[PDB]
Formats: structure tokens, C-alpha cells, sequence
């Protein structure tokens, strides 16, 4: 605490007063910090907010966050910029110019996205989202609806502002967040971007944090919504990740595999069936690494992912009754994984 | 079952948490911690949790649940001293490696990078000692060498690290004496943000270069009183900047150098011997930067004159006469290396041939023989890798004087052969004429001299063998200093390292340096024993001598180098097919004897490989014999083969099922008949033909 | 400043704080005489103890009555200037209102508490003025 | 100091970033930022406000030997605003819709002074010039206020470097209520050293008809009280120096003395009124004023011409000022003195 947490909390309030900050914004506060008046009076109370966070500096917490009444009053400001980016995805909906609306209402969704980045810096910001009308925040409930609603970037974000929200936010918390998932899993899709499927990954996080969300399962298949999810993951198509960044959004859908398995809770299952398919994709990887017989980062990574992949053969089994079925349809590729075990095992150490 | 157990290790890790946090306030101390608890031993228990915990995290790889505990890391870390907190560090930084940086962590975790700023202006050399040199790592971890990590990485975290560029050499901490290891992470501390030059946006740009200015105050750091080569190849990025920038501060540091060449005026003592030796060293950077830098416009520009530069080496080949016996030696040999910078520095051409030939004495100084103005009056006036560099200043100089003095020296170099100076005549006779290269002769010298080449030498012979073999005798350059950048803190060694090969061959005209390379030879590696051919006809009965030897490299005594693999399929690409196919039935009656699964596995890649390789349909069928494989029992055959027809396609740019008309056709006649094969000895009547049925 | 110089600062008593509310805004206000530096949040360091509202808890009557005055200055920043924002003051001076109330629930007379009964009037008269 | 200092500076950078920032100008002044150089100069001050953020600017600067009396901040970046100041007198340069960054580069002013609170090396910037600075010594209100801010960054520079800044300023014409307001010059006589010269004239008269006229609308008793300061420090300016213009300027000063003591009078009361608290101080200046021209002489004769309009002012005046506790014992023996 003291000069260290103040100094913590200007460090997050430089975020924002770099203009613009995020990448490929003009500014981000200043100019784009600023009824047009009720919204004015709101930027003038933000730049006190910033000035009261500056007037003063264990799993509950998880990173610890300033609260401040001044921080709730910045979040306050920032909720009025969420509400005109709310009223512009409205206004998005009316319309059918309204690009320039967008890149309005991206722009505040860069600036939440730094209200994000704040709210991982202030717990204040994420107490009052955790609130909601009684619950979601009327102010997350409008954040929520853009959720239902370049775009889908800023949607991505607004799941990652919501999955640190998640780290600081309680199980229960997680259970009102609980069915927004629910429309999520209707919202994810093959052509969403693959940093987007990584956030989608922060969502199945977020599934294991609620007991309700855990409630929820790949198990029961198609008709499961975890299952079809899964079953995308299985595919990997990963057409939008590129080279090592596609294998690094597949290393972190192999944590979110591990992380189900781990979990006490966790065809009957399409995901189980998809899975092993998931996997040979996977040795398909391993086999090119293979063929290269780890001094790049991405080449450690593929060692590292050998070695989830181990863990992931005693879950494979697990996932499937006729595992002996699952190998024969990836059964061609289930000895070339032997080959690439067999290579995995000369680097192991 | 494991994460249940988990979950109970992981109240146990915030209990331990819990007492270093009361710790942390150092008000109240909770009168239980538990037994009998110290503060030191619960620190010591936790330090061997430590060693588990970076076990068990990669083990956990829990998303949105690992972050916390990084987070607690850092703080951690701030309880943990010296080592203590260091390894706590690194399990933090495996982990980083890993998840890259959490964003919970934010500026408390640059913070923690900001307390260790602070520990190394003042650490203790015990501490130190504590301080992980690979812990520096992780912080070169955190900025990459390239973009990566240091790409993405935060403005806010730039700022931090703008915030670090005022720490150390800003400081003048870099310039106080330093542990080497620190200080090397120092030099790459600068190279990861300044070096690369990534991103900016967050860093202050032209308001940085004035930084950069400030830097270079600090780059001088101890100056004329490891990091700094660094830092002078950190030195060189400055110069890196200067040039492109310049075209449409550096002439205040040639000042500098200018003033340690002041300290040599005033007195060959004055200019600490060694610091003036590394002033020349970089001169030959600053030789690459600038005017060579423009080449890899007007040329009004000027690069520090070299000869100033001869002026200062001729009062260095002075101070090296008045040099003790005790003084010199290993610093008599930098000034050597300083003299071969010089050569370096001369590059395509010396800027004075009379300076040229008091290079030729300057490569002699310390031990002649063999192959000068000075002649017996030079040895009047009065290590292996001295010799080498002797070696080298013989190299740089090509024909001229002593052109004939040049094949005496290849001749001297052949007359000492121990360690490096049997390894430095090696490399003296690849590099011995850039003329003889030009005209087309078998090399003989020592490859003739020696069949065994030595051990070292003969890696070395594979270094010749890619200058001569697959190169061609027409030379463009002659110099292959090419455009290096920094190879890491290896030594410069050789001077110059950076379509078809090199500007008709006889496999007889190859001759014994072909005949060296070979299965019974021990290779261990075969390293460059592919040599040139891997990296600008009528061979015949040679080129069957040739396949002979490809075929040693078949056998491969490393499956890993079988490198022969496609390095061969680039020399097929450029009468062969039945010798190949000989081969291959070779390679199969050989494997059979062996009746080893991983000696079959390489000849199957291998396989592939000419396949991919090859343009025609005998080589397709050498797959067809992979496909019987595939037929085969054991394991491999069929799964590997699917891999291999999938690999086929991939070399095929095949139109799948449309490809397989044109695959099968005869090809698959061909196939038809190893089914008849197996109708002929069914040894299962319908029962053999389902099994057929499933390979079909 | 409420436990700054002990035994010496109930020496002061009322008259050093008396002295600081004169210097500050007394009686003039406006926004000339306090810093748009300082701001409301100057105001408000010293706000959250009002907000606290311990008249019981400090020393002395007559240095709760400087405090009364800095209640009566609260009344001051009421109007508009730099650096103070109406719905922020609402935000702020809730709490102290509500510990205007607990001295309502527990007090033998209002004394210097009868100065920020006014001052309670006053805001809420002024909400009757406009609402 | 270090980031708590920090912290005063960053808001006074706040309240150039409030909305509408300070005095209500709709700029944000990194809004005003809002060519491709001024750009750079708005990033230059997003910069400026990350050093705020390390307060490593605060406990900065730290000698206090020379220059504005105990020591300035270093305010490190302060020079990155003054990139941005120096964009902002790029702005409007035409003219030295039309002049909208005037009011902006105003409010730049003000930061400036703030800045010049914040740093006093940024001061020793524009002394050097900054050149900027210059270029607005070179070129309404908001000008008197710039002149005000100037004159923060004379009470920040060091002596001598001071009387150098009063040499930059090209002309004393140029020099010469909000214009009021500027006359309360003041600044330098209170950087009392060099410039003495420059305070000798050739025939300040004509500012104490002014101050005769009582000219401003506003004639804030407050604002006549300034005026009489300015007198006051004129005054101060002589003594360190050491006519008929000093007369005139007594003349105004007369005018103030009749209304001086007698509205006390009509009042009967103690100056609870802060105006009537300043008239208070002003009559013990006065009374100081008094022993201020016997020190001068000679100087008697002049006055005495309107002497006797002063002396009925002055009876009232004399028993006022044994009354008055901003009467001070000095000032009274000089009125004894007249008795």
C-alpha cells in the first residue's frame, strides 16, 4: 500500500491518459474522454476521479485493485461514455455514417477496454459492476446488451474486461453472470477471430469459477452446448491464428481441456468423440515438431504441449468408452503420435 | 481427484502466504503458525515448495486461476532475498514463459523488475552471488530478441522500462563496476528495447533519442578506465541509427574515441593498452557502419580516416616494442587482434599498399617463419588462436606481396598442426588464394597433406568443403564477411563469415575430400560434411561413386542427419533412378537384417522424402513399396504410410482423387499385383481378402 | 489537525482552527478565495472526517464548532465553482449528512451541532428551493 | 517530496485536463492539442504526464539558493509541455475562427505558470530561450494574465537572471481593471537587485493619474488596495533607488486618503468587512506613506499645495489610525508627526 499502491493506481490512470493508448485509437481520454451536457459534466467528474485516484494510493482480491468512491465516480464517467457507446449500438441496430457511429462507439470500446484494463487496476469499478441493477450492472446489464449485439474486436475485449472481472469476481458473481454465457456460446462462431476463441477460452474459465457454469457440460453432445463448443475447438481449423500463434490459441484450448479434467465435476458426448479428433490434430503439430527433431520459445512451448498432450492421452481415454474407437478413426494418426511420443520422450528430461 | 488434492495444497500455499503477508506488515506476529515455526525456517520450507511448485504449475496451467498466485508471486519476491526471492523469480518466470505477462500483475509486476533496477545499482557481491544470472535471463526473456513478447509488450510496461533506462547506465551504475553477469544483462537490457528500437510509441522517439544521447554518456561507462562488445554491438546499433538516419552526436563520440586516441598520444602507457585495443575494437564495426553501412550516396561523407587509424597502429606497433615480456602476451595478442580489426577495418581494399605490406610484418610479429619490408630487421627489433590469427592476417591479404610468400605460409600452416593451429591451418587452406579458388583445380594442400584432416580440422575441412565442393572455381567477392550482425558473445573467429553453388564437377574430380566424408567416417556430426552441395554433368560412373556415398548418408549413423533428407532433394532436383532404386533395395535388405523399427523409420522418411523429391512416377513407386509396407504388420506400415501418401500430396500439390488416376494407372496395376501377390500365397481365402479389403 | 498537537493543540482549542476558517472562505467565500488547486477534494480530505461527523469523538465542542464552521464552509461550497462538482458534493457530503442525523439521535442540546442543524437546513431547504 | 509532490503538480495538470478544465474553456488543452509537430507535441505531452505519474519531476531542483525562494520542483518533462506551449504559440501566430486558440493558449499560460511553479529549471528553459517565451515578449486580458504569469516566473528566477528576463522584455511602453489587475512592474520591485535604473525615469506618473481616475468599473476597495500596494512597492522601489510626478501620485493617493478614515468614520465600526479590512491596512499605509514623504522631504512644499484638503482627511485619518489594528506604530509616529 502507501506510495507503492498509489503509484500502481496512476500507472492505470496513465493507461488511460495515453492518447490513444490502445493501438490504432486516435486518443484515448483526453479528446476522447470528452444530454451532451450531463456527458460533459461526466468528463469534467472523470478528470476529478483521476485526480481523487491520484489524491489517495488473498484469492477474493486475486491482483488486488483499488477501490475509491473517486474511482467508482471515474467508473461513473466512463459508464456515461458506456452509455453513449450503448446508445450508438442501438443506434448501429436503427441503422441500415453509421460506420462513423461505430468508430464512436469503438472508440469507447477501446476506452472501456481501458475501463477494462481499469477495472483490473481499481476493485472499486469491478464491485459496482458486481452489484448490477440488484446481479449485472445496469451499466454491465448495457455492456451486456452490446454483448448481443472492428466490432467484434471490442466485443472480445468487453469478454476480457469481463473475465478479469471474473479473476476479482466471486462464484456467485459468476452465477449472475451465468446465461450471458448462455447467449455467448450462440455468439461464438468459426469465423470469429482466433484472439477472440482465445477470450472464448477465458469464458470456459469463467465456466469453471460458477458451479452453475460447471453445471453446464460437453457431456449430453450436440445437445450439450459445451459439446459443440468443444467440437469446434476439436477441429482447430485455427484459420485466422497464424504459424505459433495458432498453436499458442490451440496450447491455451489444451489448458481449457486440462482445466475440465481437473475439475472434480469433470456418442454421449459429440465433444468426447471430438476430442480424440482434437487430438490427432494436435499430433499432426507434434509431427512436423517431429520431423524438426527447443531454442525457440514456440519449440519449448511444443514441448510443453508434448507434455500436455501426455496428460491429455490418460483424459482421452477417460473421454471416450471405446477409446480403442476414438484411436481407430485417428488410429493412422495415433501411431504416428506414438512416433511423436517416442520423439517427445528424447526431449523430455 | 489430482485438483482436489490440489485445492488442499493450494490452502496449504496460502497459509504460507498468510504468515509471510503478517510478515509483510512487521506489527502483530500471530502466536501459531502450525509445531515449532521460525520465520527463517518457514522461508526455508518454502523455497523447497518452490522447486515442487514450478513442477506442479506447469502441472496446473489453470486458466484465470494462476495469475493470483504470479501476482502474489511478485509479492512474494519482495519478502524473498537475494536467492531466495530469486528463485521464487524464476518459478515466476517459467510460468511467464508460459502464460507471457498476466495482466493482474500490471505495474506490480514491472514494479518487481523496478526493485531488482534498484537492487543492482547497489547489490552485494554475496548477494549477487544469490541473484540468478538466469534470472537476468528471464528478464531478457521478458523483452524479446526480436518483437514477440517485447511487441506486444505494454506501453505502461515501456514506460517502466524508460523508467530502467534512467536506472543503470543513465545512472552512471553501469558504468560503476558491475558483476558480469548483470552486467551482460545490462548491455542486453539496452539491445531489448533500444536495440531492437520495437514499438515506441510508448517510448519517447525523437524526446529518446535525446535519451539515447544521454545513453550514450552512459555507453562510454567506465570507457577509457562482455557487456560493452555488447554494448559496442550495442555501439554499433547507435551507428545502426546513424546511418539511414543521416541519409535524406556520432562525430562528439568519434571525439571520445579521439580523446582515448589522446590518452594513446600522451603515452602508448597513457591509453590503457587494453582500452585502446577495445576503441580500435569496433573501429572495424564503425568500418561496417557508415559508408559500408550505405553499401549493405555522395561518399562526401567520411569514415573515421584510416589513415589516422595507421598513424595510431604504428604507435601501437611502437607501444608493442615497448611492451615487457611480462607486459603484452595475452594483451599483445589483443593488439594483434587490434591489427587484424585494422585488416577488417581495410575490408575490399587496404587504404594504403604500403600499409598492406606492414600488415604482412604485423601478421608475423609475435612468430614468423615461413613467409616483408622489415624482413631479418624486424625480427631484429625484438597460442593457438595467436597462430590462427596470425593465420587470418595472411588470409585477409590475397597474392600481392608475398604471393608466393602466401603458399609458403598455407605451407607454414601445414608445418604446424596442434589444437587451434592445426584447426587454423585448416581453415588457412580453404581461405589460402581467392585466385587459386577462381581457376579450377582439385584442392589438394591439406586436405592432400592429411587423409585423417584431424578431428577439430576435419570440421574445419567441412567449412572448406562449403567454400570449395558444390561452389564453383568462378569467384564473385572472395569475401565471406557477407553482412554478420552479432553473432550473441561468440568470438569473431574466422574475419569474414556472412543460387547454385558459389559463381562441371567430376565425382573423381571431388576425389579424396569426397572420399573422407563417409559412414565409416566418424562424422558425429556430419555438420558440414553435407558442406556446400547442402547449403552457381555426365557424372556416370562418378556420379554412381557419388550415390555411393549419398548412400553412407542413407545409412545415417544419425537418423537426424538423413539433412540428407531434402538436402539431397534439392541436388536431385538439379540414368540416376536405376542406381536409386538399387539403392533403396539395398537400404531394405539392410534394414531387414537389422530388423530395427528405427533404422526402417529413417529409410521411410527417407523414402518420402525422394518421393516429395522427385518429379516422376519410378519414384512413386518406390512409395508403392512403402505401401506394401504399409500392408506390413507391427505398426509403423500403414498408420506412417497415411502420414507418407498425406506427405506425397503435400510434395504433389495432388488433386486427391483426380492425383489418384494419375497415381494409380500403372502404378496401380502395380498395386493390383501386390494384392495378386497376395491372392497367390493367401495362406486366409475370404478372410484374407477382408483384410485386403480394409488396406484397400 | 483533529490529534496533531495533543495537549497544545486543545491549548489552540477553537481559536487556531477559528483562524484557519477565517483564512479560508469565511463568511466571502467565492471562488477567488479557495484554490481551484486545492479543489473540493482539499476540502474533502477533511470532508470524509465530517462525513464520520464524530463531534463525540473529538476533543473539544468549541473545535467541533470550527468544525461546525467547516460545515457552514460545506454550505460555501455549495454554488458553483472550479474544481467542485454538485453531483460529486451529493456523493460526498451524504455521509456527514447521515452523522448530522446520529447527532440529532443523541444529543443533550444542539449547540454547535444547532449551527449544523442549520446547515442541515440549509442544502435542504435548498433541494425545497428547486426540486 | 517525490511522488506526493508529484501529485500537485500532475492536478494542476488535471485542471487543465477538468472539464471544461479551468475558467471553463471547453479545451482540455491535451483536447486543444487534439501540424504532424503539434501532434508530436501532444504526444510530447502525454509523455509530460507520464512524468507526472513517476513523480520523479517532485523533490527535484532541490537548491533553493538564487531562484524563487525555497526551491522549485525539477518537474522533469516540463519541457515537453513547453514543446506543447511552443505549438500553442504556433497556434494563432497569424494574427501576432480567428484567435480561437487566444482563450486555448491563455489557459496554456496558466498551465505555464503552474509549469513554472512546477519546475524552476523550466524557468531557466524560457530565460534561455523559453524562445517561445521570447516570442511572446515579442507579441487582451488574457495577455494581462500571461504578464501575471510572467510574473510568477520572475518570483521563480534567480536574481540577476531576473533583471536579464526584464532586459528581454523589448520596450517599457510594451510593458505599459484586467490591465488593473496587471499593474498588480510590482513583481520586479519586489526582485529588488538590478533594474533599479530601469525603475529611474525620464520625466509611472501617468499610472498614478490612473490610479487618481480609478478608471476600472469594478473600483473593488480590494482592487484600490492592490493599486495602493503597487504605490506601496513603488515606494519600496525608491528607498532602493534612494518630484512633481511623485506629487501627482500623492495626488491620487489624496484622493483615496479623503474617502481613507472618514468612511471608516461614517462606519463607526471595526473593518469586519474584508474591504474594510484592507481600507484599514491602507490607512496604516498611508500613515507609512506619510513618514515615506518626510524621509523624501522639498517633497513637504508640494504637498502642501494640496496639503490641506489631505489635512482634513488626515485629522479623522489620525484618530482612525490609533483605533485601527492594522495601524501599525511606525506609520503612527509619521501621523504624529503631522500632528
Amino acid at each position: 500500500w502507501r506510495q507503492r499502491s498509489n503509484t500502481q493506481g496512476s500507472i492505470l490512470i496513465n493507461l488511460l491518459l495515453k492518447q490513444p493508448l490502445i493501438p490504432g485509437s486516435s486518443l484515448s481520454l483526453c479528446h476522447l474522454l470528452s444530454s451532451l451536457s450531463a456527458l460533459r459534466e461526466a468528463q469534467n467528474l472523470a478528470f476529478t476521479g483521476l485526480n481523487l485516484v491520484a489524491r489517495n494510493e488473498g484469492g477474493r482480491r486475486a491482483f488486488p485493485l483499488c477501490q475509491l468512491p473517486g474511482a467508482v465516480h471515474f467508473l461513473p464517467l466512463v459508464q456515461f461514455f458506456i452509455g453513449l457507446h450503448c446508445q450508438a449500438l442501438q443506434d448501429l441496430a436503427a441503422a441500415k455514417p453509421e460506420d462513423s457511429v461505430c468508430i464512436l462507439e469503438g472508440f469507447s470500446v477501446t476506452a472501456l477496454s481501458i475501463l477494462q484494463h481499469l477495472v483490473c487496476h481499481s476493485g472499486a469499478v469491478v464491485s459496482l459492476l458486481l452489484s448490477g441493477v440488484g446481479g449485472q450492472h445496469p451499466l454491465l446489464k448495457m455492456l451486456l446488451h452490446l454483448l448481443a449485439f472492428l466490432q467484434a474486436s471490442v466485443l472480445t475485449q468487453c469478454l476480457k474486461v469481463l473475465v478479469k472481472l471474473a479473476e476479482n469476481t466471486s462464484c456467485d458473481f459468476l452465477p449472475r453472470f451465468q446465461c450471458v454465457f448462455q447467449v455467448l456460446p450462440k455468439c461464438l462462431s468459426p469465423e470469429t477471430p482466433l484472439p477472440s476463441v482465445l477470450l472464448a477460452v477465458e469464458l470456459l474459465s469463467l465456466l469453471a469459477d460458477h458451479d452453475q457454469l460447471a453445471p453446464q457440460l460437453c457431456s449430453h453432445s450436440e445437445g450439450c452446448l459445451l459439446l459443440l463448443l468443444y467440437m469446434y475447438i476439436t477441429s482447430r481449423p485455427d484459420r485466422v491464428a497464424l504459424e505459433t500463434q495458432w498453436l499458442q490459441l490451440e496450447q491455451e484450448v489444451v489448458w481449457l481441456l486440462a482445466k475440465l479434467g481437473v475439475q472434480s465435476p469433470l456418442s454421449n458426448c459429440q465433444c468426447n468423440v471430438e476430442v480424440v479428433r482434437a487430438l490427432t490434430v494436435m499430433l499432426h503439430r507434434q509431427w512436423l515438431t517431429v520431423r524438426r527433431a527447443p531454442r525457440t520459445d514456440q519449440q519449448r512451448r511444443t514441448v510443453r504441449c508434448l507434455r500436455d498432450t501426455v496428460l491429455l492421452l490418460h483424459g482421452l481415454s477417460q473421454k471416450d468408452k471405446l477409446f480403442m474407437m476414438h484411436c481407430v478413426e485417428v488410429l493412422h494418426q495415433f501411431d504416428q503420435v506414438m512416433p511423436g511420443v517416442s520423439m517427445l520422450i528424447r526431449g523430455l528430461p | 481427484i489430482f485438483g482436489v488434492l490440489t485445492k488442499e495444497l493450494l490452502q496449504l500455499f496460502e497459509d504460507l502466504v498468510y504468515l509471510h503477508r503478517r510478515n509483510v506488515m512487521g506489527h502483530a506476529v500471530e502466536w501459531p503458525v502450525v509445531q515449532l515455526m521460525s520465520m527463517q525456517n518457514l522461508e526455508f520450507i518454502e523455497v523447497t515448495l518452490l522447486m515442487v511448485l514450478t513442477r506442479i504449475i506447469a502441472i496446473v496451467f489453470f486458466r484465470r486461476q494462476e495469475l493470483l498466485l504470479w501476482q502474489i508471486g511478485c509479492v512474494l519476491l519482495e519478502y524473498g532475498s537475494p536467492k531466495i526471492k530469486s528463485l521464487a523469480i524464476s518459478f515466476l518466470t517459467e510460468l511467464f514463459q508460459l502464460g507471457g505477462l498476466p495482466a493482474q500483475p500490471a505495474s506490480t509486476f514491472f514494479s518487481s523488475f523496478l526493485e531488482l533496477l534498484k537492487h543492482l545499482v547497489e547489490m552485494d557481491t554475496d548477494q549477487l552471488k544469490l541473484y540468478e544470472e538466469p534470472l537476468s535471463k528471464l528478464i531478457k526473456t521478458l523483452f524479446p530478441f526480436e518483437a514477440e513478447a517485447y511487441r506486444n509488450i505494454e506501453p505502461v510496461y515501456l514506460n517502466m522500462l524508460l523508467e530502467k533506462l534512467c536506472v543503470m547506465f543513465e545512472d552512471g551504475v553501469l558504468m560503476r563496476l558491475k558483476s558480469d553477469l548483470l552486467k551482460a544483462a545490462l548491455c542486453h537490457l539496452l539491445q531489448y528495447f533500444l536495440k531492437f528500437v520495437p514499438a515506441g510509441y510508448e517510448s519517447a522517439l525523437q524526446v529518446r533519442k535525446v535519451y539515447v544521447r544521454n545513453i550514450c554518456k552512459a555507453l562510454l561507462d567506465v570507457l577509457g578506465i562482455y557487456l560493452l562488445g555488447p554494448l559496442y554491438a550495442a555501439l554499433k546499433m547507435e551507428s545502426m541509427e546513424i546511418i539511414e538516419e543521416i541519409q535524406c552526436l556520432w562525430s562528439a563520440l568519434k571525439q571520445k574515441a579521439e580523446s582515448l586516441q589522446i590518452s594513446l598520444e600522451y603515452s602508448g602507457l597513457k591509453n590503457p593498452v587494453i582500452e585502446m585495443l577495445e576503441g580500435i575494437a569496433v573501429v572495424l564495426q564503425l568500418t561496417a557502419l557508415c559508408t559500408v553501412h550505405c553499401s549493405h550516396p555522395s561518399v562526401v561523407i567520411t569514415w573515421m580516416s584510416l589513415d589516422f587509424y595507421t598513424k595510431v597502429l604504428k604507435s601501437c606497433r611502437s607501444l608493442l616494442e615497448s611492451v615487457q615480456k611480462l607486459d603484452l602476451e595475452a594483451t599483445i595478442d589483443k593488439v594483434v587482434k587490434i591489427y587484424d580489426a585494422l585488416i577488417y577495418m581495410q575490408v575490399n581494399s587496404s587504404f594504403e599498399d604500403h600499409i598492406l605490406e606492414d600488415l604482412c610484418g604485423m601478421l608475423s610479429l609475435p612468430w614468423i617463419y615461413s613467409h616483408t619490408t622489415f624482413a631479418a630487421n624486424l625480427l631484429t627489433l625484438s597460442s593457438p588462436q595467436a597462430q590462427s590469427r596470425c593465420v587470418f592476417l595472411l588470409t585477409l591479404f590475397p597474392r600481392r606481396i608475398f604471393l608466393e610468400w602466401r603458399t609458403a605460409v598455407y605451407n607454414w600452416a601445414l608445418q604446424s598442426s596442434h589444437e587451434v593451429i592445426r584447426a587454423s591451418c585448416v581453415s588457412g587452406f580453404f581461405i589460402l588464394l581467392q585466385q587459386q579458388n577462381s581457376c579450377n583445380r582439385v584442392p589438394k594442400i591439406l586436405i592432400d597433406k592429411v587423409k585423417d584432416d584431424s578431428d577439430i580440422v576435419k570440421k574445419e575441412f567441412a567449412s572448406i568443403l562449403g567454400q570449395l565442393v558444390c561452389t564453383l572455381h568462378g569467384m564473385f567477392y572472395l569475401t565471406s564477411s557477407l553482412t554478420e550482425p552479432f553473432s550473441e558473445h561468440g568470438h569473431v573467429d574466422l574475419f569474414c563469415r556472412n543460387s547454385q553453388h558459389e559463381c562441371q564437377l567430376k565425382a573423381s574430380v571431388c576425389k579424396p575430400f569426397l572420399f573422407l566424408l563417409k559412414k565409416k567416417i566418424p562424422s558425429p556430426v556430419k555438420l558440414a560434411f553435407i558442406d556446400n552441395l547442402h547449403h552457381h554433368r555426365e557424372d556416370e560412373t562418378d556420379v554412381k561413386a557419388v550415390l555411393g556415398t549419398l548412400l553412407n548418408l542413407m545409412e545415417d549413423p544419425d537418423k537426424d542427419v538423413r539433412a540428407f533428407s531434402g538436402n539431397i532433394k534439392h541436388i536431385l532436383e538439379s540414368f540416376i533412378k536405376e542406381l536409386f532404386v538399387l539403392r533403396m533395395k539395398e537400404a531394405y535388405t539392410h534394414a531387414q537384417i537389422s530388423r530395427n523399427n528405427e533404422l526402417k523409420d529413417t529409410l521411410i522418411l527417407t523414402t518420402g522424402d525422394i518421393g516429395r523429391a522427385a518429379k516422376g512416377d519410378l519414384v512413386p513407386f518406390a512409395l508403392l513399396h512403402l505401401l506394401h509396407c504399409l500392408l506390413s504388420k507391427s505398426a509403423s506400415v500403414s498408420g506412417a504410410a497415411y502420414t507418407e501418401i498425406r506427405a506425397l500430396v503435400a510434395a504433389k500439390s495432388v488433386k486427391l482423387q483426380s492425383f489418384f488416376s494419375q497415381y494409380k494407372k500403372p502404378i496401380c496395376q502395380f498395386l493390383v499385383e501386390s494384392l495378386h501377390s497376395s491372392q497367390m500365397t493367401a495362406l486366409d481365402v475370404a478372410h484374407q481378402r477382408e483384410m485386403a479389403l480394409n488396406t484397400l | 489537525l483533529v490529534e496533531m498537537d495533543t495537549d497544545q493543540l486543545k491549548l489552540y482549542e477553537e481559536p487556531l482552527s477559528k483562524l484557519i476558517k477565517t483564512l479560508f472562505p469565511f463568511e466571502a467565500e467565492a471562488y477567488r478565495n479557495i484554490e481551484p488547486v486545492y479543489l473540493n477534494m482539499l476540502l474533502e480530505k477533511l470532508c470524509v472526517m465530517f462525513e464520520d461527523g464524530v463531534l463525540m469523538r473529538l476533543k473539544s465542542d468549541l473545535l467541533k464548532a470550527a468544525l461546525c464552521h467547516l460545515l457552514q464552509y460545506f454550505l460555501k461550497f455549495v454554488p458553483a465553482g472550479y474544481e467542485s462538482a454538485l453531483q460529486v458534493r451529493k456523493v460526498y457530503v451524504r455521509n456527514i449528512c447521515k452523522a448530522l442525523l446520529d447527532v440529532l439521535g443523541i444529543e443533550v442540546d444542539a449547540e454547535y451541532l444547532l449551527g449544523p442543524l442549520y446547515a442541515a437546513l440549509k442544502m435542504e431547504s435548498m433541494e425545497i428551493i428547486e426540486e
